[PDB]
RNA sequence: CUCCUCAUGGUCAGACUAUGUAGGGAAUUUUUGGAAU
């Protein structure tokens, strides 16, 4: 497995962002997080590239449609230092 | 300019001079030497048969290179005399270039005599077969009295040390000479050349060891065929079985040869199997019948490889399909029509056309402008068509005519004793009538990529194609126009049995002549 | 090769946004290891104001390569 | 056989990279990983006005083509996994010589 | 609730007029019947006619190998 | 990739935004995980700071070694 | 089950039409072979853009990727 | 045996223009992704249809702000990716 | 310098640089002046020396230190295991290497190396071409 | 050493009392002079 | 150089780690492109 998939499924829990290929942007709690960066997501606000906001209260994404997260500084600790 | 490097050096005075030239050009050489007008001409190792009488002699390294060996080994002082006896004058001047390890090795034995050995010791497995299957030497005993009959004998006697022999006395000789030719005959009792039974001692000759040395195979080569060979193999089994051999030892390589011969591969119909190694002269030999059938513009140092290789392979692919018949497998088929291509040279399966002598691309075209498949039609053609088929020389017209009259449109016929009246396992006499087109005044074949000249023969072929099981052959000359031959052969089991005559030639392909009967065995 | 875990969305009306700027909604039927999807009462979304019901009850599959993202409309 | 192992043949060769978004890389290439991502270093990369860069990855999959120099020899780097393959794959009558 | 194979496969079976949406491209789709199908979603359709939207348009294209990577939304029509 | 542990970086990506972080990991995929990694996208102008973020080795273009760790 | 492998099969040797996910171009020509991963080799092609025929290529290959559909003509 | 298969596979396959190619030191036309082509001697080839060309010729078309212009230049020892590969033609 | 010895006071260690660039030479040249001469005793052991200064050791210090991949632990675990080399390169299991070399841990990597250690089955027969020359 | 224990043999030049085979323990005794 | 697979030697209660004449890194979530304009 990716040591970044490890700390991914660390994440889990935590409110992270999304960006898409589209671009669209999705701000929310991670539910689940799989090997294929499929991730599922709560309470989620989302921006589009045009500017307008919604709110949606489940999300799923596939992993490749996924440009990037952004998830907590807490992690930044550890074990990935090593 | 053939030979296509030997103008720019022979302009400025110096020959070139190696095997496999383009033998005018060679003779031009020569010619220009004897006249005076190339004082310098530089002969390859091969070339020393070829005795171009030197007021001076040069010998430019002492080393020569062989893959098989995969290191340079020095010259045999058989080489240096057969080089040294060129050159005589003012005075007869010989230069060497030697290193200091054989310095001494051949500063002694070119000025003094060679002393000469016997090397038998290695031959001994297939010398023993041979007179086994003469049946010369019925007992251990009677063998033993043939190597009375020995230079060996001489040579162990003078000098016991060499042949490793540590007693030196009657006793000691006799001792050591029966441990050597029982520990032969355990090898061929074991790879089935041989049976020894006691009652002084009787030994008897099976099949393997019949053939073998008959066509004089060595022994090792046998034992590999057997290993390797088996039922339901294919033609590129039999290719590679065909060549791994002792007789390639005498191919030589040096590493040009071994990487042309990777890069050749792409062009080449096989693929070596993977378990065998490269270097080893058995996958050259592989290569070399690939461009024999197919016909690829070789390096004129790939021609001589392809000639030596030649030089062997009709009694080894002899063996390959004889042995195939002995185990009983219908699939000798396909080792006769291996065997066909390599007295021709061209695949079963391409073109029938090419078969003919001097066939190329444009050439075979008209042949399908007029619609002909088999070579038969060739011979119901007449003249006019011929010319305009063929716009070429005479001697090819000429061998090509040859080609068509010798080759037969023979018939199959047979003759069973009785129809009705079939038992298993009872040995069944058929008589087959075979009848030529003309009377051959000689047997010659003709081919051009074979240089060496052939003897025409036929093999009779009884068999079942579901079972894969081949049930009887026999090899036949046929010099009359019309001949009867009696295959006595055992019959299968109860039932209702398919059995297939083929006629197929050894030299010519698309010869196969066939007729499938059926019986019913009780 | 992992199966995705969409039991939860089984039987749950979804609304699907795909590749081309595309929308459909339907109700989740069946999945794959491929994540190709099969919805039934299937209704595309065009990009104006109609929908087409394309598929009521004879469903439809989704490449799941082609998918972007999936909401769920229930909880 | 592979080509990639052509690539890693490459280090220490100075090269011209042009990318599938366009862009053209000139650089040494210090390494190419068999995913041919290309490591190089001293390099002036123009984007579709040059950048002069010490050190360069470029993921594989955008490579376009890379244009290597004429002096280059073909025929002795193609010829290796071959001979890799085969040195991998790897009785008395011995001597057919003689004294 | 059922796998996507098997929804091809009774398509197959019932041989419904069939319309693929393909990848990326709005304009045109592709109809025609599932005469048979390999792992890889390649499907041979029989009567296939290409619908250009930009009333509906399209190309009679009888017997056609469609490749899965094209294909986003399969549906009957 | 190794030696550049650590380090500042800067990732080009596939839609032409310019990345900014230390690489603290990668993978296999080369998915690289970003330290106070900020976003930079006509050159300063219209820069954001993302924070600790995952970038896909399917967008990633190129990388390039921006200043030492910290 | 008929397979498109099988149906290509049945296709080889005979006067085809490919059109690409582009549709900048369509090729038809003799189908010669197909492989496993489904690249084309065709012989006498012809090069049909915008359905008009731009110009007659010969033995050609077309990446398996490119390939929309393929159709018999 | 499974080697066997594979090379004998390519060598009937469609794969047969680009092994022609390399073995006849003919020239190729390669329509490519970029909407450039590379008409060229194929030195060596990929399963993926990587390529080490020789004696390339690129053309490719340019606008400009009057008629249409096509442009080429000539790279020598040119090495490609497989998957910029549109098309491969072989011609006389 | 055999021995790998950097020192602290330098004039030392510019004398033992003049040696380091130096000593391979002349100890290879002696070895070759020796090998011309025929002389036993001196050959075989300055052939040792000069393979000491190529590669920086002595015979007691096992030969697997010029694998630039053998661990250090390893080697100082055989060089005081007081062994004879022959058994080391007898040992075949791979789990019995790492048993003799009594760490359970980089034994299957030892016996890897070992197969990549010069080991060579050798014969020779002699046999007299005539009474003076010998084959 | 042992003085009753089986050892395998072979025929060889045999080495100096004191010769760099026989005395190991005084080249790690020579390097761990000046230590590490 | 990297990841996986496999083999392996070890350790722990399948996981981790060193090594490997090993296999591999083109058919949906990454490296053999749906991009091009």
């Amino acid at each position: 497995n990716g040591i970044p998939v490890k700390l991914l499924n660390e994440a889990q829990g935590h409110i992270v962002s999304l960006e898409l290929t589209t671009g669209a942007t999705y701000r929310g709690k991670l539910v689940e997080s799989e090997d294929s960066m499929n991730v599922q997501l709560r309470d989620v606000i989302a921006t589009e590239p045009q500017g307008a906001v919604t709110h949606m209260d489940q999300i799923f994404v596939r992993g490749s449609q996924i440009k990037f997260i952004v998830v907590p500084d807490l992690l930044k600790n550890a074990p990935l230092f090593k | 300019l053939t030979d296509g490097h030997l103008r720019a050096p022979l302009k400025h005075g110096v020959g070139i001079l190696y095997k496999g030239m383009a033998s005018n050009d060679e003779r031009i050489v020569k010619r220009l030497y004897e006249y005076g007008a190339v004082s310098v001409l530089l002969i390859s190792k091969d070339c020393s048969a070829f005795a171009c009488k030197t007021d001076e002699v040069i010998i430019l390294g002492t080393n020569l290179y062989d893959g098989a060996e995969h290191k340079y080994m020095p010259y045999t002082i058989n080489e240096l005399l057969e080089m040294v006896g060129l050159a005589s004058g003012m005075a007869g001047k010989v230069l060497i270039l030697t290193s200091h390890n054989m310095k001494a090795y051949y500063k002694k034995f070119l000025i003094e005599p060679l002393p000469t050995e016997s090397y038998l010791q290695y031959i001994i497995h297939d010398t023993l077969n041979n007179e086994i299957a003469n049946s010369i030497i019925q007992s251990k005993q009677d063998c033993v009295d043939w190597f009375t009959y020995s230079y060996f004998y001489r040579r162990i006697h003078v000098n016991p040390s060499y042949y490793g022999v540590r007693d030196t006395s009657p006793h000691g000789i006799s001792v050591f000479l029966s441990n050597l030719v029982e520990t032969c005959l355990n090898d061929l009792v074991e790879s089935s050349f041989i049976e020894i039974d006691d009652t002084t001692e009787i030994i008897s000759t099976l099949s393997n060891g019949l053939i073998a040395s008959h066509y004089g195979v060595s022994f090792f080569t046998i034992q590999s065929f057997v290993s390797s060979l088996s039922n339901t193999s294919t033609l590129k089994n039999m290719l590679y079985v065909l060549s791994t051999a002792v007789e390639f030892e005498s191919v030589p390589l040096r590493k040009g040869d071994r990487a042309l011969l990777v890069k050749l591969s792409k062009r080449l119909p096989l693929r070596f199997p993977e378990h065998t190694s490269s270097g080893s002269v058995s996958f050259k030999v592989f290569l070399l019948l690939q461009a024999y059938f197919s016909r690829l513009e070789l390096p004129v140092d790939f021609q001589n490889d392809l000639k030596d290789i030649l030089e062997k392979v009709v009694p080894l692919i002899n063996v390959v399909v004889d042995i195939l018949s002995a185990n009983g497998y219908l699939n000798a088929t396909t080792a006769m029509d291996l065997a066909q291509m390599l007295i021709q040279g061209v695949w079963d399966v391409d073109n029938p056309l090419r078969q003919i002598p001097h066939f190329n691309n444009k050439i075979l075209e008209k042949c399908k402008e007029i619609n002909v498949e088999t070579v038969y039609d060739i011979m119901a053609l007449e003249d006019e068509e011929r010319d305009e088929i063929l716009t070429l020389t005479d001697s090819q017209l000429a061998q090509v005519a040859a080609f068509v009259n010798n080759y037969p449109n023979v018939e199959l016929t047979y003759s069973l004793n009785n129809s009705d009246s079939l038992i298993s396992g009872v040995k069944q006499k058929i008589t087959i009538q075979l009848t030529r087109d003309v009377e051959p005044e000689n047997l010659q074949v003709t081919s051009e990529k074979y240089p060496f000249d052939k003897l025409e023969s036929w093999w009779l072929v009884l068999g079942e194609v579901s079972k894969k099981e081949l049930y009887a052959i026999k090899k036949v000359t046929l010099n009359k126009e019309t001949q009867q031959y009696e295959l006595e052969f055992d019959t299968p089991t109860s039932g209702k049995h398919n059995l297939t005559i083929w006629c197929v030639c050894d030299s010519y392909l698309d010869a196969d002549k066939e007729l499938s009967f059926e019986i019913n065995v009780k | 090769v992992s199966t995705p875990e969409l039991k939860k969305y089984m039987d749950k009306k979804i609304l699907l946004n795909i590749n081309g700027s595309r929308k459909v909604a339907g109700i989740l039927r069946g999945y794959d290891i491929f994540l190709n999807v099969v919805l039934d009462d299937a209704m595309e979304i065009n990009g104006e104001d109609p929908a087409n019901n394309h598929q009521l009850g004879l469903q439809t599959v989704i490449r799941g390569n082609s998918i972007i993202s999936l909401e769920a409309l229930d909880a | 056989m592979k080509l990639v192992n052509f690539l890693k043949k490459l280090r220490n060769e100075q090269v011209t990279i042009e990318l599938k978004n366009g862009t053209t890389v000139w650089g040494t290439l210090q390494s190419v990983s068999p995913q041919m991502n290309a490591i190089l270093t001293d390099v002036k990369l123009t984007l579709p006005n040059i950048a002069s860069l010490q050190y360069i990855n470029i993921r594989g999959n955008t490579i376009r083509q890379i244009i290597l120099p004429d002096s280059l020899n073909l025929d002795s780097l193609l010829v290796d996994q071959k001979q890799l393959n085969s040195l991998r794959r790897s009785a008395n009558k011995r001597p057919r010589r003689g004294l | 609730m059922v796998p996507p194979i098997n929804c091809i496969f009774n398509f197959l079976q019932q041989q419904t007029p069939v319309t693929i949406w393909l990848f990326e491209q709005i304009g045109i789709r592709i109809k025609g019947k599932i005469v048979g199908f390999d792992e890889f979603m390649n499907v041979v359709i029989d009567e296939a006619v290409e619908i250009p939207v930009n009333v509906e348009k399209g190309t009679p294209l009888g017997k056609i190998l469609l490749k899965g990577d094209n294909i986003t939304l399969i549906t009957s029509a | 990739l190794a030696n550049l542990i650590d380090y500042k970086l800067r990732v080009l990506t596939q839609d032409g935004r310019v990345y900014i972080g230390q690489l603290m990991a990668f993978d296999k995929h080369m998915n690289l995980v970003l330290n106070e990694c900020i976003e930079e996208r006509v050159p300063k102008v219209e820069k954001r700071v993302l924070g600790l973020t995952i970038l896909r080795g399917e967008q990633i273009l190129s990388t390039v070694v921006e200043d030492k760790p910290l | 089950p008929v397979n498109p492998k099988p149906f290509l099969k049945g296709l080889v040797n005979h006067r085809v039409g490919v059109k690409l996910k582009f549709n900048s171009t369509e090729y038809r020509g003799t189908l010669v072979s197909t492989d496993n991963y489904f690249n084309l080799q065709l012989n006498e092609a012809e090069e049909f853009v915008a359905g008009v025929s731009h110009g007659t290529l010969g033995e050609i290959f077309i990446r398996c990727n490119n390939v929309l559909y393929i159709r018999e003509l | 045996e499974l080697e066997e298969l594979e090379e004998f596979e390519f060598k009937h396959g469609p794969m047969s223009l680009i092994n022609d190619a390399m073995v006849t030191r003919t020239p190729v036309i390669i329509s490519l992704r970029n909407n450039h082509k590379i008409i060229a001697r194929v030195k060596a080839f990929d399963r993926h249809c990587n390529m080490v060309l020789e004696n390339v010729k690129e053309l490719w078309t340019e606008k400009k702000g009057k008629n249409v212009i096509n442009r080429e230049r000539f790279i020598s020892k040119l090495f490609l990716r497989g998957d910029s590969v549109i098309v491969v033609l072989k011609t006389p | 310098y055999f021995s790998q010895l950097k020192f602290e006071g330098f004039a030392l260690n510019s004398d033992i640089v003049f040696i380091h660039q130096n000593a391979g030479r002349l100890l290879r040249a002696m070895f070759e002046i020796c090998l011309k001469r025929g002389w036993g005793h001196p050959t075989r052991m300055l052939l040792n020396l000069c393979k000491s200064a190529t590669t920086k050791m002595w015979p007691t210090n096992c030969p697997l230190r010029q694998f630039k991949t053998c661990p250090v632990e390893v080697i100082k675990r055989l060089e005081a295991s007081t062994v004879p080399w022959g058994d080391y390169l007898q040992l075949e299991t791979p789990a019995e290497v790492g048993r003799a070399i009594r760490s359970e841990k980089y034994g299957k990597q030892v016996y890897d190396l070992l197969k990549r250690f010069p080991k060579m089955s050798v014969t020779c027969n002699a046999q007299p071409i005539t009474r003076s020359v010998m084959r | 050493f042992n003085q009753e224990g089986d050892y395998n043999f072979k025929y060889g030049i045999p080495l100096e009392f004191y010769n760099e085979m026989h005395r190991p323990v005084h080249f790690l005794q020579f390097s761990e002079l000046a230590g590490d």
